[PDB]
């Protein structure tokens, strides 16, 4: 509808943390529309025009030795400081998931069906969900969704298993996540 | 070196809209953002506010600079405008749905720019505003934005829903449907 | 329309700690006002930057909705209100006010009242001009003289009486140490216009 | 698996055509990994480093006036020529679509159902598909898929319509495309 | 100015793989590409070959230059490597499926780089190679690539399919499922 | 293994137009060969660039699969084959051949035959070395002398006889004006090795 051209400016400061805060790298970056023009990377020590628009800025800002020193100290004054202000409620956050196994189309035996192992509501996103055919591991036919970042500090994932259900069988969805010592497992029995 | 976490203070300013945003991001999730009108820090999860504070008026000092620089960049780029890039919309629920058990529908709007989009939850065609929650535009490595909207609902075989998104990069509104199957 | 205060509502000056002078300064002979000016540009979408050179420089007039700024943007308006300086930010293509702007003959009077508990003991003058007026301009002119004539700066509150309408704006700071000027003045961000001719104002002090 | 770092070089020549070939703009561009470093834009007339890596190239190539003249003539020698070599089989390609309307879940009346109008196999991708409720136009509840480029010089699109089927009704899917003078329409009758 | 068409001659060279590609693109569809081994022009649609020709050996002259320049750019960038960007995979059919009526399944692999990816069509878990057709990496404005693979099939309620894509940007292979519902 | 020619197959020299000399040049005292060398680098993944300085410079040896180049890349090999110049492209970190490379004592003979329709009327010598040999090296050495001793350059074709194995490589250009040297020589891109000791070659000319 509104046909008027837009112009957008974005400034991002990124504190990248390695091995806790053992290695920290601040990368500040200016992005014109969707084009990053200049940035300051702590590993370099100064501004560097990323594209020809930023050259004036990189050259100017690097002239101001005041700026260059504050930024250089930013990995301690800003980065390490904020990691420390937020540590207990962000870095140290753990919400356990609830696992649920259900076949995709509730219909009869000896026929192709996907068993679904729904893993939801956890944080951090590091998880391991495995399928077992009568105690044995299934690496074939697992249609997994990847990890889904829900936006509310929670993740979810759906890992399917293509099965030709034959009764007497038991399929188990095993989930390993930082918030549990022993894995959660949800078992399913091939309709007798 | 393999990384462990990333905290990003992201902020933007957009002309002609004259919109601005200041916000913190930890691993893809927003910690807080500063309501530019109410000049107040709003934490994604209240609990956060029990562990930390932020001086919300500083964010405004920043947006003032960002706007100044937009004016300067716009002029030096000889008014090169932003290329709309339409959003990928996906609607999914919070957890598996069980009839007549509360749940939440999430409309994830992704890979778009500029950061201006209209979203509406339609239940059986009618807009729903009760319980609707939404996030602010989250930043992307590709310099585009990301956004989510939520609609707490009660599963039944009776209703159908849609998430209608409007963006200047799309040639007509986009409805991503959801109904119990 | 607005229900009068549930007794516990009102702000207690005794519960505040640092220099009520900075509350007084907003009203103590201190106000912004300009005759027949239009917008110059905006910072964000819900505000307007005015050419008030009363000495000021550029004044960020801030509103509640985008609507209000759009409505007076292109129009010649008359501004009036208690401005602040600390934590006033904007970028011009310094002073801020969540000000009341009125669009576009004779001078005109208005009248107020009240004091301690429920006792009457004052009358007062407050004049204006043509077009229409606000609850801010009035709220200012009244306090301007109460501080001066009554040393206003435990509880105080101005009640605005229109036809069948009545809204009230607290007069005392919050329960802390710091008085956040920008917060306080935000209450005028809904450009509230009232009719000088039939308005009945009232100053309820305790 | 293979952990070795890759380095990629890409060269693209783009002929942008406006109003047939009334206005043609060639933009040649060098992209290092995913970063465009130098390009030649016919509207400018010379190479321009896009980022600091290309500066050497932009400066060098612009020194070779031979190169600069060939490229300048490229919009006629290359662009307009290729548009002309391919015109009948690309620009003038027209494959008609086949329209098919079917309700999403073949089930009974007076209940929410999406009618589906499947439009497939056409070329060019410019199409207009509309839904009509008993001769009247439906702009509400149309869950459309967008245009899908299939990769084999054919496009498809599925445009749905949320309906509460009540009999005696007729819904029509109307499709307009360059390959037909009058629109194709596929009608559907609300199960009596 | 609103545009009408775009013809792009795209070519690339990649180290260490020592892969190269020369190809023409019209509005998102490839006209042809030059088989670097068979030194032969291959048209996306044969019909094309009745209307035009291309000297396939020139494409090789070009890839020789591109490689030379890669060597030079790699060195001047002080060996800055490419950042893997994983692909969005989607499987869809050619037209609506009708049981026991031939159709084709398309695995569209999008928004990825570098241009190296493995793809496999699995029918009920087993790789299928009969009839499988695929395209070469098509260019994107964002400088990433695009690709398609096809598997002509006969619809039944008996089989299930997957498109398994491997890319260095993904942490494990990606299966996009398809089965008649 | 390869079925002998369906009569219509064979190429007819009468159907060709421009200078069969450029076919002859590939065999007419013209060949590439090097003793004990290894790969220097590659252009594309299915080829290898060799240090042949026989005067040559760098020779792009091109194979059919990536496999073949990987297999001799790091290895010291012995090269041999008919090379071309026109439309030979590569970038070195000029001559090209879809050449046969053999890895790593006594000299050794081999023997050939045939002529017009189905008549026998020639015997011939062709020697080699240790490790193993190709259908290219042999195909070369035989034509090298037929052009010279029989002015080879309507139909001709070399049949390779191994144990229970027999494949044949046409000897005449395509049905046009231009003889695309690179196309022709591509037939050797499958590094075809044959045993010098038990091989029976045969040159079927018409």
């Amino acid at each position: 509808g509104d046909t008027r051209p837009r112009f957008l400016w974005q400034l991002k400061f990124e504190c990248h943390f390695f091995n806790g805060t053992e290695r920290v790298r601040l990368l500040e970056r200016c992005i014109y529309n969707q084009e990053e023009s200049v940035r300051f990377d702590s590993d370099v020590g100064e501004y560097r025009a990323v594209t020809e628009l930023g050259r004036p800025d990189a050259e100017y800002w690097n002239s101001q030795k005041d700026l260059l020193e504050q930024r250089r100290a930013a990995v301690d004054t800003y980065c390490r400081h904020n990691y420390g202000v937020g540590e207990s409620f962000t870095v140290q956050r753990r919400v356990e998931p609830k696992v649920t196994v259900y076949p995709s189309k509730t219909q009869p035996l000896q026929h192709h069906n996907l068993l679904v192992c729904s893993v939801s509501g956890f944080y951090p996103g590091s998880i391991e969900v495995r399928w077992f055919r009568n105690g044995q591991e299934e690496k074939a036919g697992v249609v997994s969704t990847g990890l889904i970042q829900n936006g509310d500090w929670t993740f979810q994932t759906l890992v399917m298993l293509e099965t030709v259900p034959r009764s007497g069988e038991v399929y188990t969805c095993q989930v390993e996540h930082p918030s549990v010592t022993s894995p959660l497992t949800v078992e399913w029995r091939a309709r007798s | 070196i393999k990384e462990e976490h990333v905290i990003i203070q992201a902020e933007f300013y957009l002309n002609p809209d004259q919109s601005g945003e200041f916000m913190f991001d930890f691993d893809g999730d927003e910690i807080f953002h500063v309501d530019m009108a109410k000049k107040e820090t709003v934490w994604r999860l209240e609990e956060f506010g029990r562990f930390a504070s932020f001086e919300a008026q500083g964010a405004l000092a920043n947006i003032a600079v960002d706007k100044a620089n937009l004016e300067i960049m716009t002029k030096r780029s000889n008014y090169t405008p932003i290329t709309n890039v339409p959003p990928e919309v996906t609607v999914l629920t919070n957890s598996p749905v069980e009839l007549r058990e509360p749940n939440v529908l999430i409309c994830f709007i992704d890979k778009f720019t500029p950061p201006v989009v209209n979203v509406t939850w339609l239940r059986n065609g009618k807009p729903v505003t009760t319980g609707v929650s939404e996030t602010v535009f989250l930043p992307r490595e590709d310099h585009l934005f990301r956004k989510f909207h939520y609609l707490p609902f009660l599963p039944s075989t009776e209703d159908v829903y849609d998430c209608r998104v409007e963006h200047w990069g799309l040639d007509e509104p986009l409805l991503k449907h959801w109904e119990f199957d | 329309s607005q229900p009068d205060p549930k007794p516990d509502e009102l702000h207690k000056s005794s519960k505040f700690t640092g220099l009520m002078e900075n509350m007084k300064v907003l009203y103590d002979d201190n106000h912004v006002s300009a005759i027949n000016v239009k917008s110059i540009d905006q910072f964000l979408y819900f505000d307007l930057i005015y050419s008030i050179k009363d000495t000021y420089d550029n004044v960020r007039v801030e509103f509640k909705n985008k609507d209000l700024a759009d409505k007076y943007k292109d129009k010649y308006v008359d501004v009036f209100g208690a401005n602040y300086y600390y934590q006033c930010y904007f970028s011009k293509k310094k002073t801020c006010m969540y000000g009341g702007v009125t669009e576009h003959d004779k001078y005109r009077s208005i009248t107020v009242r009240v004091f301690e508990d429920g006792k009457n003991l004052l009358s007062f003058d407050v004049q204006t001009n043509k077009k229409k007026v606000t609850a801010q301009e009035l709220d200012y002119l009244t306090r301007h003289y109460l501080v001066k004539n009554k040393k206003l700066y435990e509880t105080g509150y101005i009640k605005f009486i229109e036809n069948e309408n009545s809204f009230w704006y607290d007069m005392m700071p919050a329960p802390g140490d710091k008085f956040d000027q920008s917060k306080y003045l935000m209450m005028y961000n809904d450009n509230k216009m009232v009719d000088s001719k039939d308005v009945k104002i009232e100053v309820y002090l305790t």
